[PDB]
């Protein structure tokens, strides 16, 4: 056969670097290209966090500010009880995605929180491309959606259900640009902005 | 109406009122999001009803055997083999005319003289 | 059925409740008894014995059905679970994780769990294998067909128990003065779980003449109906775009926008999965959650109520979302007048429940029962510090006066009239009987007529006269009922041979997409479904594919539905292939195959075999139900509408339909009557009301019901002296032992006004 | 007892139609 | 590695010799996102195997960027060896690799310090921008090996029958309730492990017993009659006598049902 | 029935007998009566129950 072609080889990886580490599948949920290289504040922070009662935890460089302030300040029992059976992997996998993944940079501009999929995470084999040209195979196990959240000053659920009620009338169209304008529960990026830009200034 | 949604968020667009140039503008409620009216019909609702007549043709609608053939005369090819089926739109006030799909070139036409 | 479940869902219920778990805590004042024990007791194999009775003196013999007809028994047999015993314990140390380990009591070991009752000429039963001479040794008659249980001495006979089928979306149109325009619900339903059926109903508020028509959906265990865009919040689906995206299919149908634009406007400032599970949380039923839990609890009401056909599991929200997208959507084409409304009268939205799974519900209910008498005992043995027997653990007498008291009396339960005393006042009688259905009647459809889905499947013209009539139907001579299959593995040849999975379907990147359904589940999108269906229907003609499942291509909604589960009444069919040998669509059926039928059946009266399933397996035959028969065309006879075409003015005026596209041709059409209406001489030429009377009156008459009446200690017999076979006789009797079994006298009539008497 | 196909009405047994039609 | 979120002491610098942050220096490699079919999946990710061996090597005819894989003879030979690699998408947004690694554990404006945060590593393997499936090839003759066994996939079944008992019904029957075999399993015998403890005791004397009574006071002031009697091995009625002369049972304190010192007896 | 084609409204097709009790009618013919004749019957039961009722 004719050589006309470039015929990298293929090599899986071993078995001993497998071991203590996984390789999951990264997937955002939004119309525009969206790179953690560039658009991304760096340093960029993912971790398995709670999602409970958003919108109300500082980001990273507001945690290290603080750090900074404070460093500067101080400078008849049941017997028996029926156990339910159930499989070992799903009790593991819900143990595990009780927390989502969220992933934030540094000032707080994109807030992303991921959600797992069990579709085909099972059938997925990443091929990852080598400095010379060469393959690898990785046995891909989990994949994650990850939808932007905070991103354009989303509101409470306290005052939604108000919304909801009949108590009040007809909902204005453009009801939060006004509260936007007022400057009241915004994105995480300015309210982290206005204490960064506070904390500087002095 | 040709509804369009916001190239940031993906929630679609309502129109807005401005008093800087008096012209319609589709307005994203979430982002803020502004882009410029392409055809000032903001809103229509038809009581009769044309669209769905047709619904259903696919590229292998010959495949069906159920659906009857006829050996009318397609005006754009002049193939006289190709199915027919009534109009799709299940009202009660619906007519019975016939549309009928060419298996040569994929045309609908229709067996209505009122409006021929 | 009664095969079916003998063979597999016997297994199937000892498997789903095998593990009983005890946890013994510690309960230690000192740290001297830190210790905690976990005893756990595990079904294994379950097995069956041949049928047997146990007397009073404790001997046990095999039962044979003359003997248990005779002294009034029960025709059943012994079932025996594989039981393994655990025992563990661990260290109860506070903080630190408890590790459990085995102490080496793994004792296990057949119990006795109680006395399934055994349908006669089952796989279980003595009289399956034995041959005439073996029948006429154990005075059961050869005629008998079986099909029925002995209870107490009593035949009774299961009717067949008529419901619709789950797992289906149905659009309904409410009445006028109702707030709801209509009604697009499901019975969501799972056979490999629970057994727990939930209703979803996704309703359009409003009528026509409104102009706030939001769309609202009830969730299980939530009080109020939540709008449809915060259930697509909560799983996982935010943007407006894309909710729209997975409810209508088409970007350029702007009707169905616009009905959508109420229902995205209404739940608005929502904007966020969990402001909506939040929401979602608020009115949740069981009203005694914190305030952090809520939002799990309205996962769990989206993880394992909403829609459990689907999945049960989590991480599938985008294949629930799709589903309530393709609900709405439904739903908005029967608003927007696209589609009518469905038709409850539809035989293959029907399922038949046989004996299988009725008595698969019944034991599921009753080994629920006795696994939780085996917990109870056990946790009374182990509190109140008494021994553990198994003898006393394990109440056999549960399982079999459960199995007893239902099939003895009508009720289905803790349903009546379900088991029937079998008839025998005559042969055709006891054969009509045991093809029986019962549709149980408090809806708004119209289940008395004859429907046009009722062809080839139930007999036109055999139903009681009175208020049974209509509800109780009698099948079809070559009508059957599947028993139900797996459909793992058509799953996965789908998923395998292009199907793209329903995660990374983009609607409007693939407008052209077909859906594709498996037992009423969306398991995603072909880009070429003609292949797929071409490829499916040689598996399924060849034999690699069950040939119960049915598959059903609607080329004009591209929509591709497959079922394979039981309840399904289907009829056989010939197949109509393309034949370019002879220029024309022909039978695949030949002469040869014909020939090769007779020899095999003149044989039975040395060459290969050739039989029904030689016809099934080669693709000359084929099933198909009253899903699959919208999308075919029958010819009624192969020599007429089959080729391309002076006339007898005596013979009736018959129609060739004018048309050769036919994909199937009827292996006969008076298989559609009945076995009482094949008695009927000429039912063509009758009136169809006498066709009725007769068909009821036949269970009637006089003749030999069993050709052992003389060992048969029966309440009530009724023998002919001379019975003779008809003079006019139809075909189909000849299956029906008419000939052989009468049931009549041929008289000689004079129609005349002799006497005036 | 018996199972007859003669459809034989049971008679002054309205009281099934009253049941049908209890509310107006 | 469970840990408390929201943390402003800087705790993870002395608990995780790793750092925290992100690694973002392997994100500019080119990954490949392959669906595979059952065979490819199921002899792909099997933990037995995967050595670092090479599996096969990829052709990529420019001619029109035809992917083929072209598989080594060291896995099988019944499989087909060549394959098409067909690309739904040439470009790829919004996907990419991150990988998750255990950390070390040895040497409005309103905020609440606890969130419940669990920190792992974690690292981007690449960008994603073609989305693969790996197809058989046609004029393979194993190709028909692969359909063959897509035609077993729908063709075995994985259940098997019932069970039928050929012997004798008696023999059967034999080990069902009334029975002469006696149960020898030990599972649950509680009431053989808990009824063979039996306590023996005499009427030792007074004197001794009030002085053994002191030293338990002594040792705690608050004590009951089962543990004073598993503590003096003494008979209740003997232990009774000398209880209510030097203490008493509390009946309305939060000690109470508890036999405690008197209050004369209490100071000494 | 399944044996039509779809939208066929023909007298064959959507229930005309137009054949005789003496010439025997067709199977679709067969049917069609057998749907008429049902809902007679029901109609029959129906009236005869509401009758009763009118009647006491
Ligand atoms: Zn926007
Ligand atoms: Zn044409």
């Amino acid at each position: 056969d004719p050589n006309e072609y470039n015929e990298f080889p293929l090599r899986a990886i071993p078995k001993e670097d497998l071991e203590n580490m996984r390789t999951h599948l990264l997937k955002f949920q939004s119309k525009k290209k969206i790179n953690p290289v560039t658009d991304f504040h760096l340093p960029v922070r993912l971790h398995r966090k709670d999602t409970r009662n958003l919108q109300f935890q500082l980001t990273r460089a507001e945690i290290v500010q603080r750090q900074k302030e404070i460093s500067e300040y101080k400078k008849l029992r049941r017997k028996t009880r029926q156990l339910k059976v159930l499989d070992e992997n799903a009790k593991k996998l819900r143990f595990e995605e009780f927390y989502p993944w969220v992933m934030e940079d540094f000032d707080g501009y994109n807030t992303w929180v991921g959600s797992y999929e069990a579709g085909n995470s099972d059938s997925y084999v990443l091929l990852s491309v080598e400095d010379d040209g060469s393959f690898t195979m990785i046995p891909a196990d989990k994949v994650y959606k990850f939808t932007a959240r905070n991103k354009y000053a989303t509101l409470t659920i306290d005052e939604a259900e108000k919304r909801m009620d009949k108590k009040s009338g007809e909902v204005p169209r453009w009801l939060m640009k006004h509260l936007d304008n007022i400057g009241t529960t915004t994105t995480r990026y300015d309210r982290t902005r206005r204490k960064l830009k506070a904390v500087a200034d002095q | 109406t040709t509804f369009r949604f916001c190239r940031d968020c993906n929630n679609m667009l309502y129109p807005r009122e401005d008093k800087e140039n008096n012209r319609l503008l589709f307005e994203c409620r979430t982002c803020s999001y502004v882009e410029e009216a392409g055809s000032p019909l903001v809103y229509r609702h038809e009581l009769i009803t044309n669209i769905g007549e047709t619904a259903g043709v696919v590229q292998d609608i010959g495949s069906d055997p159920t659906l009857p053939r006829s050996d009318r005369e397609c005006p754009k090819c002049h193939s006289r083999e190709n199915v027919f089926f009534q109009s799709q739109q299940r009202r009660k006030d619906t007519s019975m005319v016939l549309f009928f799909v060419c298996l040569s070139c994929s045309h609908i036409f229709t067996s209505d003289q009122k409006n021929k | 059925s009664f095969n079916q479940f003998v063979d597999y869902t016997l297994q199937d219920i000892i498997c789903e409740d095998s593990t009983l778990i005890l946890e013994q805590l510690a309960q230690h004042t000192t740290e001297s008894d830190n210790i905690s024990r976990k005893y756990e007791i595990s079904f294994g194999k379950i097995y069956v014995t041949k049928p047997m009775v146990n007397e009073s003196d404790g001997v046990t013999h095999a039962l044979y059905p003359q003997e248990a007809r005779l002294r009034n028994l029960t025709y059943s047999s012994g079932l025996f679970v594989d039981v393994k015993k655990r025992t563990y314990e661990a260290i109860d140390v506070p903080g630190r994780e408890l590790k459990y380990e085995l102490i080496a009591e793994e004792s296990e070991g057949k119990v006795f769990i109680g006395r399934l009752p055994i349908m006669l000429r089952s796989k279980n039963c003595y009289l399956s294998e034995a041959t005439e001479s073996d029948l006429y040794k154990l005075k059961e008659c050869p005629f008998d067909m079986g099909g029925y249980f002995i209870i107490n001495g009593s035949e009774k006979v299961l009717i067949a128990q008529e419901r619709s089928a789950g797992n289906i979306v149905q659009v309904f149109k409410k009445a006028a003065p109702s707030p709801i325009s209509h009604v697009a619900e499901i019975r969501s339903a799972l056979e490999k779980g629970s057994r727990f059926i939930s209703t979803l109903q996704v309703k359009l508020y409003g009528r026509e003449g409104s102009s706030a028509r939001t769309i609202k959906a009830t969730l299980p265990y939530i009080k109020q109906d939540i709008p449809i865009v915060i259930i697509f919040r909560a799983l996982g689906i935010i943007p407006d775009g894309e909710i729209l995206e997975h409810i209508c299919y088409d970007v350029n149908d702007w009707q169905m926008l616009e009905m959508l634009k109420p229902c995205v406007e209404d739940g608005f400032v929502i904007q966020d999965r969990e402001t909506a599970l939040d929401f979602i949380g608020r009115r949740g039923t069981a009203l005694g959650i914190k305030k952090e839990k809520r939002i799990q609890y309205a996962k769990d009401i989206l993880q394992k109520e909403f829609l459990p056909h689907i999945t049960q599991l989590e991480g599938f929200e985008s294949r629930k979302a799709f589903f309530l997208g393709y609900m709405i959507n439904r739903l908005l084409l029967c608003a927007l007048d696209r589609k009518d409304q469905d038709d409850r009268d539809h035989f293959g939205k029907k399922r038949l429940d046989l004996a299988g799974p009725l008595l698969a519900q019944l034991f599921k209910t009753l080994f629920k029962k006795l696994t939780k008498d085996i917990f109870r005992y056990m946790q009374r043995t182990v509190e109140e510090a008494h021994d553990f027997n198994m003898k006393l653990a394990i109440n056999a007498k549960t399982i079999t006066s459960g199995l007893k008291y239902a099939l003895a009396t009508g009720n289905w339960g803790e349903r009546a009239g379900v088991s029937q005393v079998l008839n025998r006042y005559t042969y055709s009688s006891t054969l009509s009987h045991l093809r029986r259905t019962n549709t149980p009647i408090g809806k708004l459809a119209k289940p008395r007529q004859l429907h046009n889905t009722h062809w080839g499947l139930v007999c036109p013209a055999e139903t009681p006269e009175g208020q049974a009539c209509g509800l109780v139907k009698n099948l079809s001579l070559m009508s059957c009922i599947s028993v139900g299959t797996d459909p793992m593995p058509i799953i996965t040849f789908l998923s395998e041979w292009g199907m793209e999975p329903l995660e990374d379907y983009v609607p409007h990147q693939s407008p052209d997409a077909t859906r594709v359904f498996v037992n009423g589940v969306w398991h995603g999108v072909h880009r070429n479904p003609a292949r797929l269906m071409e490829t499916l229907r040689t598996l399924r003609r060849k034999g690699d594919i069950n040939p119960e499942v049915s598959m059903i291509r609607d080329i004009r909604e591209k929509e591709l539905k497959i079922f394979t589960d039981a309840g399904r009444v289907y009829r056989p069919l010939f197949i109509v292939e393309d034949d370019e040998s002879l220029g024309h669509k022909e039978l695949k059926v030949r002469k040869g195959h014909i020939a090769k039928l007779m020899a095999t059946e003149y044989q039975d009266i040395d060459v290969e075999e050739y039989t029904w399933s030689s016809l099934l397996n080669e693709g000359l035959v084929e099933y198909i139900d009253a899903e699959e028969e919208e999308s075919i065309l029958i010819a009624m006879q192969p020599e007429d509408l089959e080729p391309a075409e002076d006339v007898d003015p005596a013979k009736r005026i018959r129609v060739s339909h004018h048309a050769t596209t036919f994909t199937h041709c009827e292996i006969h059409p008076s298989m559609i009557l009945g076995v009482a209406a094949s008695i009927i001489p000429f039912p063509d030429h009758n009136q169809s009301p006498r066709n009725t009377y007769q068909s009821a009156m036949g269970k009637q008459a006089m003749g030999v019901f069993l050709t052992n009446y003389n060992v048969r200690m029966d309440t009530m017999a009724n023998i002919l002296y001379y019975p003779q076979k008809p003079l006019g006789t139809t075909r189909a009797m000849e299956y029906l032992k008419f000939r052989e079994l009468p049931a009549g006298q041929n008289a000689i009539v004079a129609i005349a006004c002799y006497s005036g008497y | 007892n018996e199972n007859f196909e003669d459809f034989d009405v049971e008679h002054f047994s309205d009281e099934e139609t009253y049941e049908e039609k209890p509310q107006f | 590695e469970v840990f408390d979120g929201n943390d402003i002491e800087n705790n993870e610098t002395k608990v995780y010799e790793e750092s925290l942050d992100l690694d973002l220096e392997r994100s500019n490699r080119q990954v490949w996102l392959v669906r595979l079919p059952m065979f490819l999946a199921e002899k792909w990710r099997d933990r037995n195997n995967l050595h670092g061996q090479e599996l096969g090597k990829i052709r990529i005819n420019k001619d029109g960027s035809k992917i083929t894989l072209l598989l080594n003879e060291n896995d099988n030979d019944s499989i087909p060896h060549e394959y098409d690699l067909e690309l739904t998408k040439k470009v790829v947004e919004n996907e990419y690799v991150f990988t998750e690694q255990n950390l070390k554990k040895y040497q409005r404006d309103r905020y609440i310090p606890y969130v419940k945060t669990i920190p792992k590593k974690t690292a981007i393997v690449g960008t994603v921008c073609h989305e693969c499936q790996v197809m058989p090839s046609m004029n393979d003759p194993n190709y028909h090996k692969i359909v063959e066994q897509r035609r077993n996939i729908v063709k075995l079944n994985n259940k098997e029958r019932i069970t039928t008992l050929d012997e004798t019904v008696g023999v059967t029957m034999s080990h069902t309730g009334m029975s002469m075999r006696s149960d020898n399993s030990n599972f649950l015998k509680v009431g053989r492990e808990k009824a063979k403890s039996n306590i023996k005791s005499i009427r030792m004397p007074k004197k001794e017993i009030l002085d053994y009574l002191f030293k338990l006071f002594d040792e705690y002031d608050y004590w009951s009659l089962k543990g004073l009697k598993e503590r003096t091995r003494q008979p209740e009625a003997h232990l009774k006598e000398c209880l209510d002369k030097v203490a008493t049972l509390v009946k309305k304190g939060p000690y109470a049902f508890k036999y405690t010192l008197r209050p004369e007896y209490k100071k000494l | 029935l399944p044996h039509f084609s779809k939208d066929d409204y023909s007298p064959e097709s959507k229930g005309f007998v137009e054949n005789s009790y003496l010439r025997g009618l067709t199977p679709q013919e067969f049917f069609f009566h057998a749907m008429g004749g049902r809902e007679g019957l029901i109609d029959t039961a129906v009236k005869t129950a509401e009758t009763g009722y009118i009647q006491r």
